[PDB]
């Protein structure tokens, strides 16, 4: 609910400047923001077949755009961001994994424990 | 319409003529917006080719949308990026015509055949950027991309 | 008249209204900047700016002058004619759909009636 | 098309529930110019009605042109007479919200039945420009006009 909550209001906003995107030679600061989230949640949005996630691998993903973290990167490596973020937390995070399902929500730790993971990834997948 | 609507179903694969792109002069007028088949998965066809395959679908289709707004509106308003990937659609849309052994009498060119390696590598360059240099009109009606090359090549003056 | 031909037309020019809409604020707002910086100089798609200059035509004093009444002028142009041309698609999408709407329902009636003919001649 | 063709013959009046309105927190989210009534007639509803009912309309209207300038082109060089007519519409559009009894048990707020009479009186007194001394705040989700002055006061 949270994270959809949000994404949801974004991708709304970007709908409305979407057509001058590809137009807007010069556009000021403010509907460009806009248009770089709603491209990333676009691309977050994006599933292979036959591989469906559990609810906690998709407030993740979802979580890592919505927060901003995917803003500076580049939109054609977010499928591969997605893929490679997803199999870490799978892997070494199942315990982060466990707790936004358990907890309900994403709680204050959680949300903070994301912050690390999700920055010192992107780092290193820019590296 | 009806009799063409309800056979869909019943195939594996579908190749969509159109006469749009017939009337461009693209032969065989296929529709890469509009023709199917089951296999294109990367578990099947694999990667490389279903990566390319669906590459040359999206500039096609970013360019189809490009068309009416940027006749309308001029092309200078396009960004480099978006010249870029418009002078590279109408080229793969070039090299996606080829003519046909059977249709030497009207095409008045030798049929060729192009085996899928040499498909992929093409278009996986023109993607890739590695003709922009090329004129369009080199890429019409050519086996091999290396026809593409000498037709580019061919045209002194 | 086919709905194939009208929903394509339909589809392009609503985003060349709003591509348009959004140039007219762009423009606006360059406008804006271009007539503060007016002020002090005179101390010293753009419309038909181009075909009026170049029609007549065919140091430092008088160059920073033209530029900046150059500048103030296009924007304004431009935002006039985006202004206008965002008008005009408007205009021309609110009659595409009433087009749309009377051979959507001429089709189907149209349809019908053809049934009705061949079921009644039995 | 015949559907609503034929029944716009037996309409009297139309009310527009709209999404974006609702968005701007805005309930019960009727649009106030898409919403029309025939029997909104100065010969039916009475003169005064009438003209406020249409100034409460046009000052929307003029707020929805100027809104392009405003955000966009800076909301500054405004004339004396833009800087009210944007003031009083953007509280007359809080002041058109009002709590509905219903929503009591969720809102935790008394559901406001308001009168005709006070209707016409508060958005009459907007127009004028009597309350152009109250923030927007004070107008919103009111009943009575008072209840409007009650709320400014406490929010200060």
């Amino acid at each position: 609910k949270q994270v959809a909550g949000t994404m949801k209001l974004e991708l709304a906003q970007y709908r409305e400047v979407a057509a001058f995107a590809q137009f807007g030679s010069d556009l000021d600061a403010a509907t460009q923001q806009l248009l770089s989230r709603g491209v990333r949640l676009t691309e977050l949005l994006k599933q292979g077949q036959y591989s469906p996630m559990a609810i906690e691998e998709q407030v993740a993903v979802i979580y890592a755009g919505v927060r901003g973290y995917l803003d500076k990167l580049e939109p054609s490596k977010i499928t591969k961001f997605e893929n490679a973020f997803l199999s870490h937390v799978i892997s070494q995070h199942q315990a982060l994994l466990g707790k936004i399902r358990t907890d309900g929500k994403i709680s204050e730790e959680s949300d903070a424990k994301l912050k690390e993971i999700v920055t010192n990834f992107l780092a290193g997948f820019e590296a | 319409d009806p009799a063409p609507a309800t056979t869909f179903a019943h195939l594996d694969a579908t190749t969509v003529l159109s006469r749009a792109i017939a009337e461009l002069g693209i032969y065989p007028a296929v529709d890469p917006l509009d023709s199917t088949s089951r296999i294109m998965d990367p578990n099947i066809v694999g990667s490389e080719h279903y990566d390319v395959a669906r590459g040359v679908q999206k500039i096609l289709q970013d360019y189809k949308s490009l068309q009416d707004i940027i006749a309308i509106l001029g092309m200078d308003e396009l960004s480099e990026e978006d010249k870029l990937t418009v002078s590279r659609a109408r080229k793969i849309q070039r090299f996606l015509s080829q003519p046909f052994q059977v249709a030497e009498v009207f095409t008045g060119h030798l049929g060729k055949l192009v085996p899928l390696k040499e498909t992929i590598k093409g278009f996986q360059q023109i993607l890739a950027g590695e003709y922009d240099h090329l004129p369009e009109q080199a890429f019409y009606m050519v086996g091999p991309i290396e026809e593409a090359v000498a037709k580019a090549d061919k045209l002194a003056e | 008249a086919t709905l194939k031909d009208i929903t394509r037309r339909l589809k392009s020019i609503k985003n060349i209204q709003k591509i348009t809409k959004s140039m007219k604020m762009v423009a606006a707002a360059k406008y804006a900047r271009a007539e503060r910086e007016l002020k002090p100089a005179r101390v010293y798609l753009c419309g038909a700016i181009h075909s009026s200059v170049a029609k007549q035509m065919k140091l430092a004093n008088i160059i920073y002058y033209s530029l900046k009444e150059s500048t103030t002028s296009e924007q304004s142009a431009r935002m006039t004619a985006m202004d206008n041309a965002s008008k005009n698609a408007s205009e021309m999408i609110d009659k595409l759909t009433l087009t749309f709407n009377r051979t959507r329902q001429a089709v189907i009636t149209k349809e019908l009636i053809e049934i009705i003919s061949g079921a009644a001649a039995l």
